């Protein structure tokens, strides 16, 4: 009866893809200021 | 500085060969099976009480793609190659002290091994749905390990931005 | 808390006094009051910052309401046995 | 916290922050477990 790791495991696969989303943000947007400043 | 670089080199070094020897090693789970108790870990499983002659594990939509992605073992094997590239990363700062980007990538490589390192331990526990045997803690332990190593990797590269700073 | 803080303190352009108060020790607090649902400091601000946070308050959301409902459950069955 | 309302001020140091910290769960674990039982009285008339 106590529920399990399969009962809420889209939970943990949405949070880790989130995670990964907001690491390429940030990289995506450090990488455009790297380029900008580099012209500038 | 040195000392930091010190922590984060043998921690990298830690966190890899727990992961390598994780993944290598058959102690992951201490369950019933043939009818008899038996040790498996991603690939094998051998009895206790024949005493050693192993089983490759038989792993075989949504039901299908977890099951090939808990055979292939994708991604634990992809955290130890994370890891071996976070190593390598500070080798190769070791070798260009002007180049900061080069930390900045082992913490992410280094964080990014250990988010890999959740996601195949979900994997694992949802496919076998019994006792862990020091396998799966020496997994658990090096993610905790790699997680530590990226925040000092993260707080290296900060600390050099900031001396160019001023 | 290692990816929130990663993403609100490592960019040097930010920095141009630290661009927010998100370091790790501070990251783990905002983490675990977010996760007691009991947490009112400093928020994230930036947009990855915020995508960490957003994502971190829905599992944490599910969580609790999961804990909750299997409680009740098991607290609800035991009343009915005989 | 215990009443899940508003904070004004929060701790610091570690020390406060681990003391925080381990009321909340406390307060957490207290009041899901008073919502659980109530819903359990609510729902089976269990009946002297």
């Amino acid at each position: 009866s106590a529920l399990s790791l399969s009962n809420v495991a889209g939970v943990f696969y949405i949070l880790v893809g989130g995670l990964g989303l907001a690491m390429m943000v940030a990289l995506i947007e450090f990488c455009y200021k790297s380029r900008a400043e580099s012209k500038r | 500085r040195g000392v930091q670089m010190l922590l984060t080199t043998v921690g990298a070094f830690a966190a890899f060969s727990l992961m390598t020897i994780a993944v290598g090693t058959d102690y992951w789970l201490y369950s019933r099976g043939v009818e008899v108790m038996t040790h498996s870990g991603l690939w094998r499983t051998c009895c206790l009480e024949f005493k050693g002659l192993c089983k490759q594990i038989d792993h075989f939509t949504a039901e299908y793609f977890l099951r090939a992605v808990r055979a292939s073992s994708i991604f634990p094997i992809l955290s130890v190659i994370l890891l071996f590239m976070g190593g390598l990363c500070i080798a190769a700062s070791e070798f260009y002290k002007t180049r900061h980007n080069i930390i900045l990538s082992a913490g992410i490589f280094f964080v990014s091994a250990g988010l890999s390192n959740i996601i195949g331990i979900i994997v694992y526990i949802s496919a076998n749905a019994y006792s862990y045997g020091w396998s799966f803690y020496f997994g658990a332990l090096s993610f905790i390990i790699a997680e530590m190593v990226g925040v000092l990797a993260v707080h290296m590269f900060i600390d050099r931005h900031k001396q160019l700073r001023a | 808390s290692v990816v929130l803080f990663l993403v609100s303190r490592f960019s040097p352009y930010e920095w141009h006094d630290p661009p927010n108060e998100f370091g790790i020790f501070n990251s783990l607090w905002f983490s675990l009051g977010a996760f007691m649902q009991q947490g009112c400091d400093i928020s994230p601000r930036s947009l990855s910052g915020r995508i960490v946070g957003g994502v971190w308050w829905f599992f944490t959301l599910i969580i609790i309401s999961s804990y909750t409902a299997n409680l009740a459950a098991f607290l609800t069955v035991e009343r009915m046995v005989s």
